[PDB]
RNA sequence: UCGGUACGGUUUGUGUAGGAUAGGUGGGAGACUGUGAAACCUCGACGCCAGUUGGGGCGGAGUCGUUGUUGAAAUACCAC
RNA sequence: ACUGCAGGGGAGACUGGAAUUCCUGGUGUAGCGGUGGAAUGCGCAGAUAUCAGGAGGAACACCGGUGGCGAAGGCGGGUCUCUGGGCAGUAACUGACGCUGAGGAGCGAAAGCGUGGGGAGCGAACAGGAUUAGAUACCCUGGUAGUCCACGCCGUAAACGGUGGGUACUAGGUGUGGGUUUCCUUCCUUGGGAUCCGUGCCGUAGCUAACGCAUUAAGUACCCCGCCUGGGGAGUACGGCCGCAAGGCUAAAACUCAAAGGAAUUGACGGGGGCCCGCACAAGCGGCGGAGCAUGUGGAUUAAUUCGAUGCAACGCGAAGAA
RNA sequence: CGCGGGGUGGAGCAGCCUGGUAGCUCGUCGGGCUCAUAACCCGAAGGUCGUCGGUUCAAAUCCGGCCCCCGCAACCA
RNA sequence: CGCGGGGUGGAGCAGCCUGGUAGCUCGUCGGGCUCAUAACCCGAAGGUCGUCGGUUCAAAUCCGGCCCCCGCAACCA
RNA sequence: AACAUG
């Protein structure tokens, strides 16, 4: 806005898994106001995550996010008759947002049948550094680390 | 296959490019790796990041000839001029005295016409 | 001053597996210390992980492959 | 006339250092150059870079300014030689010897012309590259005349302070350039005062259509000269004069228009400036444009397809109900 | 006929002498940014390394036979 | 009249001695963008390959006939 | 870069 920053909304702790990271995942899965539907998908995929490791699922979730959080994004800027990308530093609570969007997004177009086994397989493949969500992490990094020459115009 | 302990590091820095040559105190070139030598083409050569990659590439190639300390003679109206001096330090050299040797005519030759850009 | 040629000495050699024994072939357990052993020093030689090292400086008697790989297996050591 | 004083005033000769380019040699390896972004181009046959030597040309960093000098154009590296003007003081001398000046004459930036030199860099023309609908341009890479010198021709410029010369008067304030002279003159302070000649800023009376000018007048006055008489046609034609030429000077009319102008005013606008806001962009989430149907509209058709709406701000609008 | 090299991803070319990986460049596809994939950026497809055999544990590399081009020097009555 | 080129979408050009696919550019049409038009952008459509008549299973391509267009020749008394 | 017109 013209008049400075807006207050951001607090997320209440998730009752089944006592963490605000789970309730920040259910709002990315949420479509059309189906929040009790969106929580059955997230809870159901996290129960399937411990059925393939035995480990606690939110520890697997935080290992899955740490492999897909970007550190450098590649925002665009025009100067004269040419454009380029400036590598800028991702503030941390944007990197939480931008990584939860990649896990939900790249697993909606994944090859399984239901959304529970699509979301759970993307979490397990990201907590090992294998999935397509991990692939966009280094594609975001290789794009931004190919443009260090333009890191001197940071607004 | 040489050994020269103290040398001189000449830095030319224009609005288009930067050339970082390292010589002996008699003016014999030891290594010279510039900004287009490291992979850069067009207007990316004049950026300060392209300057500090050239200053590393000439420094660590001069240390293969046993150079441990350089004197710095900079010239030219470029912004890759102080990112090069702070890249010879952070490559294993001791930079010594810094001099500006930019040529200054005493109302000498006629410059080209001004650009109606 | 830069080679070519005939011949001698010196030296070179690192997929993976794995002695670090790291070119082919031969057979080779005795060649191995006043020809003064090993440790220890480091004027150096090279570079791909540990130098295989022509450093010749220091020693006061092994610098053994049957085990446990490079087809695999020696490659200490000797002819080529 | 004498006595001083300041000065890029001018002409001639000699001469200095920096930088650019080229040449020769060394070191050196693969790029350099250029732009908004590139490409043409240069280079890999040893470029650019770098160090030493050499050749040549042109312009003179700092001083340097708002400052100085010159009738104007103009004038700044150094030294020497020849030379022009100005200011102040003394009041020694001459005794109105003054001012202006039609015609005329001389000087007169830059471009250009002739002959002869010289040519580093720059750079019309030209050539390639780019940009674009095109690009005979702007931007890039090259590049001839010319820019320099000697001697002549040209005689034009927004040659401007858009303000002809001479003279006398008419409040001051305030910087700065050159002198002269006064009280504690050293009160070191090179300070204040007076006065003469410049060159700036402000400002009174007065003037002006207004903007503005204002002791350096565009004020108040006198002398002489140049010029104007609506806008175009036109500073053109024809005639003459000058010129090697380009062209310069002198200079009309037919015809056509009822305006063309100057200053200021309010607005609107700007690919002007400052500040500021808005789902304007960004950051997000879900769409439309493709399918089938519904509804309105354009066009077409029909005997009639009733009329109205037509960029945002008409089009599931008037129509909250056409068998 | 002798000699003297060469065939490798859609095009180009290293690796070959000296045996253990098939790579680089351009073209293409896809994505990104953008007025313009002009450029710039990332990922991938595209290969019995001319074909047969042969030698070695193992051959793009080395041997031989074959097709297929390019040179040179002849031969050309 | 000789010789040798040519006729392909609305325009200008490819494709043909290499018989089995008809191509590029501008233009026309439909949609964007704009207050509107140019420029720009997306999507399409359009050709008996001059006529005829052979050859062939098959002809723009091969071979003859005509009808047009273009160029070079037409000299010695 | 960029951009004509009424
Ligand atoms: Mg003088
Ligand atoms: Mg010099
Ligand atoms: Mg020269
Ligand atoms: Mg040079
Ligand atoms: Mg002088
Ligand atoms: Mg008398
Ligand atoms: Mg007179
Ligand atoms: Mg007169
Ligand atoms: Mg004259
Ligand atoms: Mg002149
Ligand atoms: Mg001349
Ligand atoms: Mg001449
Ligand atoms: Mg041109
Ligand atoms: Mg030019
Ligand atoms: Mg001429
Ligand atoms: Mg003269
Ligand atoms: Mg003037
Ligand atoms: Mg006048
Ligand atoms: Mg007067
Ligand atoms: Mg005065
Ligand atoms: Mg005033
Ligand atoms: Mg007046
Ligand atoms: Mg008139
Ligand atoms: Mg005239
Ligand atoms: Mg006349
Ligand atoms: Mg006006
Ligand atoms: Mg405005
Ligand atoms: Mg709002
Ligand atoms: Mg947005
Ligand atoms: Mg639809
Ligand atoms: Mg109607
Ligand atoms: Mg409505
Ligand atoms: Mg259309």
């Amino acid at each position: 806005p013209r008049k400075g920053p807006a207050p951001k909304r607090p997320l209440v702790n998730d009752p089944v898994y006592g963490s605000q990271l789970v309730t920040q995942l259910v709002n990315k899965v949420l479509l059309k106001g189906k929040k009790s539907l969106a929580e059955r998908i997230v809870y159901g995929a996290l129960e399937q995550a411990r059925d393939k490791t035995g480990t606690d699922p939110v520890i697997t979730l935080k290992r899955a996010l740490d492999n897909v959080k970007p550190a450098l994004e590649v925002r665009s800027r025009r100067v004269g008759g040419a454009t380029y990308q400036v590598p800028v530093e991702v503030r941390p609570d944007r990197s939480t947002t931008l990584a939860l969007r990649w896990l939900v997004g790249y697993s909606r177009q994944r090859r399984e049948k239901t959304m529970i086994e699509r979301l759970a397989n993307e979490i397990l493949d990201a907590s090992n550094g294998l999935g397509a969500s991990v692939k966009r992490r280094e594609d975001t990094h290789k794009m931004a680390e190919a443009n260090r020459a333009f890191a001197h115009y940071r607004w | 296959k040489k050994n020269v302990p103290h040398g001189a590091a000449h830095i030319k820095s224009t609005f288009n490019n930067t050339i970082v040559t390292i010589t002996d105190p008699q003016g014999n070139v030891i290594a010279w790796a510039s900004s287009g030598h490291v992979g850069f083409k067009g207007s990316r050569k004049s950026t300060p990041f392209a300057a500090q990659l050239a200053a590393e590439n000439a420094a660590r190639k001069a240390q293969d000839h046993g150079v441990r300390k350089v004197d710095v003679f900079v010239k030219g109206p470029g912004s890759g001029r102080e990112t090069a001096i702070r890249s010879l330090q952070a490559a294993g050299l001791e930079v010594g005295a810094i001099s500006d040797v930019t040529p200054q005519p005493h109302n000498g030759v006629r410059p080209p016409k001004r650009r109606r850009v």
